[PDB]
DNA sequence: TGCCGAGGCCGCTCAATTGGTCGTAGACAGCTCTAGCACCGCTTAAACGCACGTACGCGCTGTCCCCCGCGTTTTAACCGCCAAGGGGATTACTCCCTAGTCTCCAGGCACGTGTCAGATATATACATCCTGTGCATGT
DNA sequence: ACATGCACAGGATGTATATATCTGACACGTGCCTGGAGACTAGGGAGTAATCCCCTTGGCGGTTAAAACGCGGGGGACAGCGCGTACGTGCGTTTAAGCGGTGCTAGAGCTGTCTACGACCAATTGAGCGGCCTCGGCA
């Protein structure tokens, strides 16, 4: 068990800077998958990245590569 | 002062201007790290992290739910309600091509 | 005079592989002459980022494989992965 | 104290919004000073301006 | 001095059919690396015909179901809309004279 | 009355041919390049290639159109479904 | 010559696209829209297009124009080669 | 007595480096003299830019020092640069301040 | 004993330093901006690259550059772009 | 207290969509190249990437304390269902036009070709600049 | 009290200069194909209309969220261990450059067959009246 650490309040407080003013009690447990599928698809392609590299610490550069390649770019980690 | 609760459902745009002015990264990072740690490892065995890797897939995540909520209340909107649900969600997640 | 230097004769080769009965129209060989290509040039250029993101000068088949293994989707990239080994080992000896 | 400062900008939003007096954003409406735009702003709104 | 009769192509060495020679061209110059190292292209003329005979044997499946024998463009945007994994390859791609995946959204259904 | 739409529905999905008539389209096309630079010549190919291109952008609009309109609960496309379809894909804000 | 030729996209061209697209019934109000949106997509693809054509110092937009075009604007066009 | 190819193009940025990497990044086998000056003075036009839109959104925020707030106001006020800047995201950036109007009180 | 990293942080800060000389920047930002130059260069050059295979030309050339500013950018951050790349060269091929 | 209607069910009649048969010419194969130009073998060459190390930095793995997450009940704003109105989208119709076929014109242009010159990559030594660092200082 | 800014030293990078050689600007011939307009055709579209039915609306009722309450757990906070990751080296296998030989991939040709393309037929399938009985109210 650890998605659960993705607390109900959080998940209030990102929609809240998204704007949303009122949350449907099911928007919880549904959005506990979109991120779990995103995180997993910027990981794949990360650890790809680190694994091609010898090492086995995830990098910084690894997920900026990784999301680079997604085209969902980060700028402040070195780009 | 004056208005406190008035209209309950408006200490609700209190925080949304709380949140949006705001740039704390509203997910608790031990937390956070746990899930990575635990979702990288389905993957490959004993990964190490570097300790300001972890927070850039926080900040990618943040700014991913962020868009998505905001695509997500236009989807609410335009389907006259002030409350999202998950079918909003299913809109948007399938017309930025992702889903489905 | 000119030439226009086309993938057209390998894709029809090898669609006689898999389907002996069956023919291309021109048209068709215009998409599969496009895909190839924009496959193609997404690899290379894909191996070359990652090339260039670990300071090498050369690509070689680990490079190429790193970018097919990110650049495919869910089974695709196994069996393509085990299509290229096989070929790279066939080579090899 | 001096926090009064920080929050007299948030006091003031939320008389604006009692009064829904705000913006196509919701914020406070805020004069612009043209001295703040770059060369490419100037050309542009002054494009927008015919 | 002297060199062999057929002295054989790349792809014939490799067993492969698409063409090793013109993928090791390309590769140099097109101007990805300064350097191409021998089994790249080799390698990548490998998932080229892998992915090749992917799409063709959905696409000749689909021709033949829709009782044709040569494939036109609208086979191959059925195989590439029907199947879930090229779908997500292709998802930024129009055919051209492709047409469209058929479909009617449920709700609009009569009943 | 409603039977015969979903029998053009059938039909336009069938069949892939263009939609646009090829003269306005062509005009379009020249009548607003024409104001990039004057005197272009488009070859006749390059025309139907973005004949291909908007024939295909747009009914990839009306399919997100489409989900926009029944998502709120109506059948009927509005211009407030075009402009959410643009605005949450991002093509405009 | 020139003139405002937009409207030569019409009514039941729209309604063609849009009955491929699947859409059930179209409100009135689409058809003027759907201009403006077409429009502004053939603007962003041969602004881009035209500007290959001048980087050639042709007067001749070739296909191979277009498809550059439509490849960064990410929507790649197979079927008229590279 | 050397001088550099910035100070004599009437540039800040560092024409050299540019002139390294646009050889060492492969994206071709020649690179014309002119090419980096000309690029150089690109990447200091937008620098300067979106510095200017940020500054000016700092000290209207009353702060002596930019910091990623202000450059993500900048970013995302002005609409040629968020045209730009349409897939990115910003290191601790926030957001606009926006409200959809119907969510507000009548 | 590792070797210097690379970044344009002493140009940025310049620059800085000639639009609002009374104002800092947090290294945070230096960070971003330091990523953003590297992003747009990226860009610039990897599309200026296709323009000249495009060509089949080998040069990459500031007579082609500006077409690939003008592919990027839009509007008049192009045209303005444009117009800086033009008056630098303008200097350059008149000091030499 | 003898009847016939309202209601259900069966049979043949009948007009729409569908899968199928035919033939002609568009466009594929199947050429033979022919022909030329890539691709390959055989070389010799330089350098880049690999394999072996080790030192030092950055990440794992354990410690305290207040705030946030949770669970609580209350209640009200909202969504979902609904009835009813009437604006507007559909469907069918007629007539006009302009879209398409096609033909032939003639000019504007892309292209191939050959020349040749100034542009750039190569290498080298010199010198000045940018990075890392100590510490002053300002938010 | 830290995060930023300035001065000091130095090593790796940029510039000046020499130097060779080949990219591509250039001039012209060149034939292709595009823009053009004429003439013609009928399939398609613009405007008219009935009339249907959907969307918009006002209004009610149910339930799910905001909201404030109080409780306690667990996130954010610093030590000690050690395994890594980047240089740094020295080595060997790799790949390029080089150029003649000839295998193969192309364009254009001829020439051809045959797929499949429209147009025309022959079903099966849909929904529908003409005939018979009783259940049910009744003189």
């Amino acid at each position: 068990d650890n998605i659960q650490g993705i607390t109900k309040p959080a998940i209030r407080r990102l929609a809240r800077r998204g704007g949303v003013k009122r949350i449907s009690g099911l928007i919880y447990e549904e959005t506990r998958g979109v991120l779990k599928v995103f995180l997993e698809n910027v990981i794949r392609d990360a650890v790809t990245y680190t694994e091609h590299a010898k090492r086995k610490t995830v990098t910084a550069m690894d997920v900026v590569y990784a999301l680079k390649r997604q085209g969902r770019t980060l700028y402040g980690f070195g780009g | 002062k004056k208005p406190h609760r008035y209209r309950p459902g408006t200490v609700a745009l209190r925080e949304i201007r709380r949140y949006q002015k705001s740039t704390e990264l509203l997910i608790r990072k031990l937390p956070f790290q746990r899930l990575v740690r635990e979702i990288a490892q389905d993957f490959k065995t004993d990964l190490r992290f570097q300790s300001s890797a972890v927070m850039a897939l926080q900040e990618a995540c943040e700014a991913y739910l962020v868009g998505l909520f905001e695509d997500t209340n236009l989807c609410a909107i335009h389907a006259k309600r002030v409350t999202i649900m998950p079918k909003d969600i299913q809109l948007a997640r399938r017309i930025r091509g992702e889903r489905a | 005079r000119s030439r226009k230097e086309s993938y057209s004769i390998y894709v029809y080769k090898v669609l006689k592989q898999v389907h002996p009965d069956t023919g291309i129209s021109s048209k068709a060989m215009g998409i599969m002459n496009s895909f190839v290509n924009d496959i193609f040039e997404r690899i290379a250029g894909e191996a070359s980022r990652l090339a260039h993101y670990n300071k090498r000068s050369t690509i070689t088949s680990r490079e190429i494989q790193t970018a097919v293994r990110l650049l495919l989707p869910g089974e695709l990239a196994k069996h393509a992965v085990s299509e290229g080994t096989k070929a790279v080992t066939k080579y090899t000896s | 104290g001096l926090g009064g400062q920080e929050e007299e900008e948030e006091q003031r939003w939320l008389d604006a919004l009692e009064k829904g007096e705000l913006d196509d954003n919701g914020d406070l409406k805020k004069e612009i000073n043209e001295r703040l735009l770059t060369a490419r702003q100037r050309a542009l709104l002054q494009k927008a301006r015919s | 001095g002297k060199a062999r009769a057929k002295a054989k192509t790349r792809s014939s060495r490799a067993g492969l059919q698409f063409p090793v020679g013109r993928v090791h061209r390309l590769l140099r110059k097109g101007n990805y690396s300064e350097r191409v190292g021998a089994g790249a292209p080799v390698y990548l003329a490998a998932v080229l015909e892998y992915l090749t005979a992917e799409i063709l044997e959905l696409a000749g499946n689909a021709a033949r179901d829709n009782k044709k024998t040569r494939i036109i463009p609208r086979h191959l945007q059925l195989a590439i809309r029907n199947d879930e994994e090229l779908n997500k390859l292709l998802g930024r791609v129009t055919i051209a004279q492709g047409g469209v995946l058929p479909n009617i959204q449920a709700v609009l259904l009569p009943k």
